[PDB]
RNA sequence: GGCCAGAACCAGCCCUACUGCAUUAUCCUGUCGGGGAUCAAAAUCCGGCGGGCAACGAAGUGCAAGAAUCUUGGGUCUUGGUGAAAUGAGCGGAGUAUUUGAGCUGCGCACGGCGCGCCGCACGCACUGGUUUCUUCUCCGUGAUGCUCCAUGUUGGCGA
RNA sequence: UGCAAGGCCGGAAAGAAAAGAAUUAGAGGCACCAAGUGGGCCUUCUUCGGUAAGCGGAGCAGGCGAUGCGGAAUGAACCGCUUAGGGAUAUGUGGCGUCAAAACUUAUGGGCUCAUUCUCGAUACGUGAAAAGGGUGUUGGUGGAUACAGUUGGACCCAACCGAAUCCACCGGCCCCGAAAAUGGAUGACGCUUAAGCCCAAUUAGUGAUUGCCCAUUAUUCCUUUGGUAAGGGCGGAAACAAAUGGAGAAAGUGUAGCCCUUCCGAUGUA
RNA sequence: CGACGUCGCUUUUUGAUCCUUCGAUGUCGGCUCUUCCUAACCUAGCGCCGCAGAAGACGCUAAGGGUUGGAUUGUUCACCCACUGACAGGGAACGUGAGCUGGGUUUAGACCGUCGUGAGACAGGUUGGUUUUACCCUACUUAGCUGGAAAUUGCGAGAA
């Protein structure tokens, strides 16, 4: 019956998209993996080394070591009681720079820029303001919303 | 439901109507008719000068409404019994055996039915004149004459249903004592 | 007894948004016993032919439309229902009233009666007063006579709660237990 | 009397009475035209036109904050008390006023027709604006030199 | 002077703006040493084998086991609610003809139903009883056709008298037939049919507004107990005061008849 | 009456399961005796027929009454002989073993055939093989004594 290997139960997982086929194109190999990124671990169905386990494929964690083929990755893996951080040795065509933190240091930019601005002199942009306060609708167009007999006539099939 | 139904009838010159609580008398000549209808709930009135008996359903469904026809039918048949009468005149049928009917004096005797030596005996109420025509004017006819309609009927029924062919065809063997006419006495 | 259901005009419209920066406004009419059913009853008109959601829209009003006068009139309201077994059925029918809520709410206890049809699954297409002479159903317009009257029989009057009694003397009114 | 019961009052709770603001128009009227049915009408009904409040016990529509003190509601055998510190708009002293709402209004600004400044403004915001026509009561006050618990009514019945 | 890494020295810090722009009965982490378990079972949804099973096997989650209480007559598991021991007031599920508390059989609400020997119906779960098929039983729809019509009567397969509305197909609601088992028996029983049945809808009823009523080990509140991851105050005897004729106490405290007082929260449970 | 299809009912057959019972619920049949069901064999009524009569087929209401004697077999079944109006089908712990019986099943002795090297095994055949207890409580059957309407009491008072 079912067995547990590496690779069971990957049949639609490590399989590639339809006309989306191929091995790494070369702005994977040019780009640069620090210790300390974030990276998205996502299985090259292409590559076949160095692959990560199915677990960690759609999981993110942060590198902890760069190797001259390789990246090791922290992964949180909830154990029972606990989640562990396990480090992966994957090859660095599984790997993708993460831009869940972007969001986030996009603000921190944003604030600095703020505060600039502010120090000397500038105009800061407007406030935005909400757009659940109330206020006089003028309708260009007004229609009537009711049910028509033309409407159970439609749904009928054949 | 229907708000008002009504039937309408008109009596005759000789003939008086009385309701009372859903209880009609007839009284023409040649006697007089009783019927309790109190089972029925329906508005009963009768016009004297005009001569006209009315029956009236208020807020009936179909249930209700098909009582007052039936009691317009009722009040007519006393009207024609106590004015004309009715005569029910029935014959008795055989193929070899003869059907001997004595008729005595509100008692009627069948013998020979179909070749039985069991005598059937019915015993006529003395509302309903039962009577033997001569042989020689008609042969083998024996006559109802009462003012009930439903009750010279249910003699004439009764003497059929007891010349009644038991085990076998009775599409063959068509032997019985059938009623041939139902008329007026006048 | 007043009807059980009321008359509502909900107007409403999708947000105004970059997509739809002057959207259409949409009166509608629903019969229903509060406005918080009436506003669900217009996001539901408004979900299954306009394609807009409560939460991507806004109300303008859901106000109460006045009754008129009580008079004795006939109303043609035209009705639909779900059932599994048949779909929609939609019919017309006529009733004497003398309100349009009041002539609704009889279509709804008619409906449930007659047919088993709950308040949700019920569909009202339009209400309107007919004059006698647009009447079909020989069951309304046998009240258009112009003497018209009938007697009351069959009648059961109970006291007043405070003079009903338990046990009552044959032939007199005189209360034995009360 | 540490027993039984009834009424008084206190405090706190728990119930009821007493209601204002907004809304209406698919509405209310009158009159013409049609249409309707009658013995003849009227009405139900559809249109144009003129006015509008179906009117606060109008509406079964949205929200209600109305000091049970004025203006002696009820219950507490569902609480504890009889003033052994009563913190009260309720106790006690003063005073006959202030202010907070409704009317009515000033200027400016917001807001709404129509357009790059005229008209309106239901009466929003600032001057905590102006008037006082009516509607309200407002102002002071008692530390524990009590660490804690217990101990203070009235009227009968029963108990000499 | 670039990249990588370990630091050092400074800067800035809405301590995270505004756009719907979080919330928390949110003290995080770390050990140590141990017990009972290691037969489970049942449900809403997903789901496999099997004709199926009160059958065997899984997924997420709740529950019973381990737990009564209030309801569905009865029922480990359904529904309500979960449990210190007492009161009052409100509820929940379920009810308001009697049994049996509540409509002493409520309304100044609308329809439908008649069911002759397992005796209509009032069974959520509970299939914890029913199908295909049928009904000129009644009362509602939809689409057509006819209308001096349809039906009688007279004349001869066909039109004239007659004087009004008829009939063709198809869909529902309730009721009926389909509908046969062994002790006498089961809407819980009686009984109910101007229902005490079914669908819908109210709360003293076109009058003037938005809480009819009855039942909990639930909710609110009051009294008392008990335990806190409990929170605070007092504890240097203020002064004065014999009997015959205001009192007593006041412990620096885990646990006692608890040092005393105030306050808040929890309280069921098999192994 | 009813192919191809299709919808059901029953629990008098087998299967499926494994809920109860393994400090024990006596396990087949027959005899005996009672009772219930109806899917009606006869008996009472009645429809319909390819219903002339006679005999019969199909169906309805109805379970009040009845439903035998034997050869072979432990047999339930099966089969035949005979009578009859008819010799219907079933349930009650496959009703009924402190009611019987013990033919069968179902130990220990022994024979056979097949199987096994063997001890031994065979829903294969054969022959022989302990059937215990009521005096208890109910239930039934008869047989006695005897109070009691506030069903013992209240004095609590109702006349077919
Ligand atoms: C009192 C009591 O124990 O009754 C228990 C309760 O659970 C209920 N029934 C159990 C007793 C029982 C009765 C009949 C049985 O059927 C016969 C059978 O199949 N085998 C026989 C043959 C044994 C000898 C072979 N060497 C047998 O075992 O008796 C089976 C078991
Ligand atoms: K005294
Ligand atoms: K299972
Ligand atoms: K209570
Ligand atoms: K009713
Ligand atoms: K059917
Ligand atoms: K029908
Ligand atoms: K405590
Ligand atoms: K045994
Ligand atoms: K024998
Ligand atoms: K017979
Ligand atoms: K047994
Ligand atoms: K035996
Ligand atoms: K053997
Ligand atoms: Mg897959
Ligand atoms: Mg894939
Ligand atoms: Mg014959
Ligand atoms: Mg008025
Ligand atoms: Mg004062
Ligand atoms: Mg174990
Ligand atoms: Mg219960
Ligand atoms: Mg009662
Ligand atoms: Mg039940
Ligand atoms: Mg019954
Ligand atoms: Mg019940
Ligand atoms: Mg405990
Ligand atoms: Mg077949
Ligand atoms: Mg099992
Ligand atoms: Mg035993
Ligand atoms: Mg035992
Ligand atoms: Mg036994
Ligand atoms: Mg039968
Ligand atoms: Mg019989
Ligand atoms: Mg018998
Ligand atoms: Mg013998
Ligand atoms: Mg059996
Ligand atoms: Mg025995
Ligand atoms: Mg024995
Ligand atoms: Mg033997
Ligand atoms: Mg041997
Ligand atoms: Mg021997
Ligand atoms: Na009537
Ligand atoms: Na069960
Ligand atoms: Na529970
Ligand atoms: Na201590
Ligand atoms: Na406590
Ligand atoms: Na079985
Ligand atoms: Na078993
Ligand atoms: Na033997
Ligand atoms: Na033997
Ligand atoms: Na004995």
């Amino acid at each position: 019956v079912h067995s547990y290997g590496y690779k069971s139960g990957t049949r639609h997982l490590f399989a590639k998209k339809f006309r989306k086929h191929g091995v790494p194109s070369v702005s994977t190999i040019l780009t640069n993996i620090k210790v300390g990124d974030y990276v998205d671990v996502v299985a090259d169905s292409a590559v076949r080394e160095g692959m990560p386990h199915k677990y960690y494929h759609g999981r993110t964690g942060i590198v902890w070591n760069v190797t001259p083929r390789g990246v090791g990755v922290i992964i949180n893996k909830p154990v029972r009681t606990r989640t562990l951080r396990k480090r992966i040795c994957v090859r660095f065509e599984h790997v993708r720079k993460s831009r869940c933190q972007e969001a986030f240091k996009a603000k921190e930019h944003q604030f600095q820029a703020y505060l600039a601005a502010k120090k000397a002199g500038k105009a800061l942009p407007p406030l935005q303001k909400s757009s659940r306060l109330g206020g006089i609708v003028r309708p260009k167009n007004v229609e009537v919303l009711a049910r028509r007999v033309a409407d159970y006539e439609a749904m009928v099939p054949y | 439901v229907k708000v008002k139904s009504l039937c309408t009838l008109q009596i005759p010159e000789g003939v008086t109507v009385d309701v009372k609580g859903r209880k009609v008398t007839v009284t023409g000549k040649r006697g007089t008719l009783t019927k309790d209808l109190t089972h029925l709930q329906l508005d009963l009135r009768v016009d004297k000068k005009n001569r006209t008996f009315t029956v009236i359903r208020w807020f009936g469904s179909k249930i209700p409404i098909a009582c007052l026809n039936t009691t317009k039918a009722h009040v007519q048949n006393m009207i024609t019994g106590v004015t004309k009468g009715y005569r029910f005149k029935v014959r008795c049928a055989y193929a070899h055996f003869p059907i001997n009917v004595s008729v005595d004096g509100q008692n009627i005797e069948v013998r020979n039915f179909l070749g039985e030596k069991r005598v059937r005996r019915q015993l006529v109420p003395n509302t309903v004149k039962v009577s033997q025509t001569d042989p020689s004017k008609v042969k083998d006819e024996i006559v109802f004459d009462g003012n009930d309609l439903e009750q010279v009927s249910r003699e004439a029924a009764v003497l059929h249903q007891m010349c009644l062919v038991k085990k076998k065809d009775i599409r063959k063997f068509l032997d019985g004592i059938y009623v041939q006419t139902k008329t007026n006495i006048e | 007894v007043k009807p059980h259901l009321r008359h509502y005009q909900v107007v409403g419209r999708e947000s105004p948004s970059e997509k739809n920066p002057e959207p259409t406004v949409y009166k509608f009419e629903v019969f229903a016993p509060n406005f918080v059913v009436a506003k669900s009853r217009f996001w539901r008109m408004m979900r299954v032919k306009n394609k807009v959601k409560a939460t991507h829209g806004d109300v303008l009003s859901c106000k109460v439309v006045k009754d008129a006068k009580l008079v004795a009139r006939n109303y043609l309201v035209d009705i639909a229902y779900y059932s599994q077994r048949c779909g929609y059925t939609r019919m017309v029918k006529e009733f004497r009233d003398v309100s349009k809520t009041g002539a609704v709410s009889q279509a709804y206890h008619d409906l449930a009666s007659r047919h088993r049809a709950r308040y949700h699954n019920i569909e009202v297409l339009n209400v309107k007063s007919i004059p006698d002479h647009e009447v079909k159903h020989l069951s309304i317009a046998q009240y258009h006579a112009p003497n018209l009257s009938f007697p009351l029989l069959q009648r059961r009057t109970k006291a007043t709660r405070k003079d009903r009694a338990i046990f009552v003397k044959k032939n007199t009114k005189r209360a034995v237990v009360a």
